[PDB]
């Protein structure tokens, strides 16, 4: 099977996020 | 649309039956075309760079996903519209707060305003979130007041696991959309032969971000 994360669109993992 | 009613007696439904909401018309023709004019702005000032992938390997990322890309936050000068639209997503997910699924959403990613800039450019078959990065819901607003799909492609095919059909979402003017960011809910951007915009953020889900932030700061 194939790593589905070599196709997944990035987001930063780092920083923070938004909270809501 | 007043929030609390739009989230609970149709996107909260909707999602846990089907793992997919449209949601036509949530602006309005004013708001987004002004929404247009900040993204069309964003593109010819040269702000757009080459999406990327959670993970790099030997492969050039156009062969996977052809669009350019930049982040917005919301604040930024000229986009403040953009900004009031991630501010009624992210209403309307408050207004979810413990009803979708059981997931306790907490936060968001930036907004990612995209541009597949005709040529045939798409974006392959894949999974938004397929190794737990804590994106539970993707939400996507789509922007194109002229598309003519039948000519200018751009569709995105999303394949619910399970069901008799799959979903075909015309990335229409004043279009908003969400689906689970996860396996359940693989999908392709089909190729484009015009100018296509969309903006998305991925709402993470509390305990699922905590643990893939984690494996992110041991290494």
């Amino acid at each position: 099977e194939l790593d589905l994360e070599t196709l997944a669109p990035y987001i930063p993992m780092d920083g923070e996020d938004f909270q809501l | 649309l007043p929030a609390l009613k739009l989230a609970l007696e149709y996107i909260v439904p909707c999602m846990n039956k089907h793992g997919i909401c449209v949601v036509d018309d949530f602006l309005g023709k004013e708001t987004g075309q002004q929404i247009g004019d900040e993204v069309r702005a964003l593109h010819d000032t040269g702000k757009f760079t080459d999406g990327q992938l959670v993970s790099q390997k030997s492969d050039s990322s156009k062969d996977i996903r052809g669009d350019k890309i930049t982040w917005i936050e919301g604040k930024e000068p000229g986009c403040e519209t953009i900004g009031l639209l991630m501010s009624s997503m992210d209403d309307l997910i408050r207004h979810c707060n413990g009803k979708l699924g059981s997931y306790k959403i907490n936060g968001r990613t930036k907004a990612m305003v995209a541009c597949y800039p005709g040529n045939g450019t798409g974006y392959v078959r894949h999974v938004d979130n397929p190794n737990g990065d804590g994106r539970c819901v993707t939400c996507i607003y789509y922007l194109n007041k002229d598309w003519d799909a039948k000519v200018s492609g751009g569709i995105l095919r999303i394949f619910p696991e399970g069901k008799a059909q799959f979903a075909d979402i015309e990335p229409k003017f004043d279009r908003l959309l969400f689906f689970w960011s996860d396996r359940r809910n693989p999908h392709e951007v089909q190729p484009a032969y015009a100018t296509r915009y969309a903006i998305t953020v991925w709402y993470f889900d509390a305990d699922e971000r905590a643990r893939a932030k984690v494996k992110y700061l041991t290494g």
